[PDB]
C-alpha cells in the first residue's frame, strides 16, 4: 500500500490598517499605554442669536 | 425717458457675482432657499414652519 499526498493548509496573514475598516477609525500609535490614566478632550462651542 | 429716472438707484450701483440656485418653471426663472442655516444653528424657531 501507499502515501499517495500529505497536505496542510497555510493561514495567510491579514493585518488590521490593510482593511478598509481602517477608514473609519485614526490610528496613532503609542508607546507607554499602562502609564496613562485617563485622555481628555477639550470642545468649545459658539453660538450666535 | 422716465426709465432714465424710475431707476435712480440702479444705474451706478456696481453688480457682482452672487451664488444661490436657480430653476426653470415655465419662462420665468426662480431662485429656490432654504432658511436651515439661520434657524437650526441657534436653538430658534424658523418662521416659514406654520
Amino acid at each position: 500500500e501507499a502515501l499517495l499526498g500529505v497536505y496542510t493548509n497555510v493561514v495567510e496573514f491579514v493585518k488590521f490598517l490593510e482593511t478598509a475598516l481602517a477608514a473609519a477609525c485614526v490610528n496613532t500609535e503609542f508607546k507607554d499605554l499602562r502609564r496613562m490614566i485617563d485622555g481628555k478632550i477639550q470642545f468649545k462651542i459658539s453660538m450666535p442669536t | 425717458g422716465d426709465k432714465a429716472a424710475l431707476a435712480d438707484g440702479h444705474d451706478e450701483i456696481q453688480r457682482t457675482r452672487i451664488a444661490a440656485s436657480l430653476v426653470k418653471i415655465g419662462d420665468k426663472f426662480v431662485a429656490i432657499e432654504s432658511l436651515q442655516r439661520m434657524y437650526n444653528e441657534t436653538q430658534f424657531p424658523c418662521p416659514l414652519n406654520r
